[PDB]
């Protein structure tokens, strides 16, 4: 589900 | 009654909200009432004023391949950029909610995927009145009637948001209410595909509990304000479901209306 939401995933980790 | 740990949860949610959202209700109402300044926002009410406003945005429009698209496509390219910014702010806001960052990363994505546009349309009410909405960080005001005047289907995008906003604004919420409301929207145990539903439901219960006690104290005469907001949460899920359907229709029948990549992954496989 994180492969399908790369940008969201990046902002969340940031 | 409201114990110390509950007051603290409400305070850090309110502070996270004031830190992360450039535009909020107190600032928007000052602009819309025009009681702090005789220099009102530039009004976009027809094609000519749109094109005047776009002379200012030229370098940004030419940044993408947008300056020569149809007006409908240019308008909602700028609305998308606003959405992207708000999603970015909402992501920071969520990570400041106690317990959100502890969740599995998959669950953080799911909560934001399904939550952000419910939060977006709730907070959009702050910058709307019956005649239009503030744009460009409060410097512009685009009229409701101009948006209704666009061609199908672009004229159908915003009017249901105005409809929600007029009823939502009649509740007279302030920023302290809205921050808790938005936090309740994000920490929703219902979302499709959530893994640790028990633990998220727990988290939501505490926030919704603080919301209820805060509302009873902040709006004591509006006895059923909490039930009204529960209903507004249901209305937002339906508002967003229909918005997603319209976005899908536009994405299939409109060759020139590209979706920003961040919004693309939000909408993909949504409803
Ligand atoms: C509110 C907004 C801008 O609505 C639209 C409308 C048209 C398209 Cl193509 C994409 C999105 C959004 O979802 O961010
Ligand atoms: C004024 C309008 C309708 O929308 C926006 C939205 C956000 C920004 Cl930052 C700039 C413009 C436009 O220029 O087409």
């Amino acid at each position: 589900l994180t492969e399908r939401h790369k940008i969201l995933h990046r902002l969340l980790q940031e | 009654h409201m114990t110390a740990d509950l007051k603290s949860l409400a305070k850090r949610i309110y502070e996270a909200y004031l830190k992360n959202f450039n535009m909020n209700k107190v600032k928007a109402r000052v602009i819309l009432s025009g009681k702090a300044s005789n220099n009102p926002p530039f009004v976009i009410h027809d094609m000519e004023t749109l094109c005047m406003a776009e002379k200012t945005l030229v370098a940004k429009l030419v940044a993408n391949g947008i300056q020569n698209k149809e007006a409908e496509v240019r308008i909602f390219h700028c609305c998308q950029c606003t959405s992207v910014e708000t999603v970015t702010e909402l992501t920071e806001f969520a990570k400041a909610i106690p317990g959100f960052a502890n969740l599995d990363l998959n669950d953080q994505v799911t909560l934001l995927k399904y939550g952000v546009y419910e939060a977006i349309f709730a907070m959009l009410s702050s910058v709307m009145n019956k005649d239009g909405m503030l744009v460009a960080y409060g410097n512009g005001f685009i009229t409701r009637e101009f948006l209704k005047s666009l061609r199908k289907p672009f004229c159908d995008i915003m009017e249901p948001k105005f409809d929600f906003a007029m009823k939502f604004n009649a509740l007279e919420l302030d920023d302290s209410d809205i921050s808790l409301f938005v936090a309740a929207i994000i920490c929703c145990g219902d979302r499709p595909g959530l893994l640790n539903v028990g633990h998220i439901e727990k988290m939501q219960e505490g926030i919704v509990h603080v919301l209820r006690l805060h509302l009873q104290s902040n709006h004591p005469d509006d006895i059923f304000l909490f039930p009204k907001l529960l209903q507004k949460m249901a209305d937002l899920r339906q508002l967003v479901t229909e918005h997603a359907q319209l976005v899908q229709i536009i994405k299939k029948t409109e060759s020139d209306a590209a979706l920003h990549p961040l919004l693309q992954e939000i909408y993909r496989d949504m409803y």
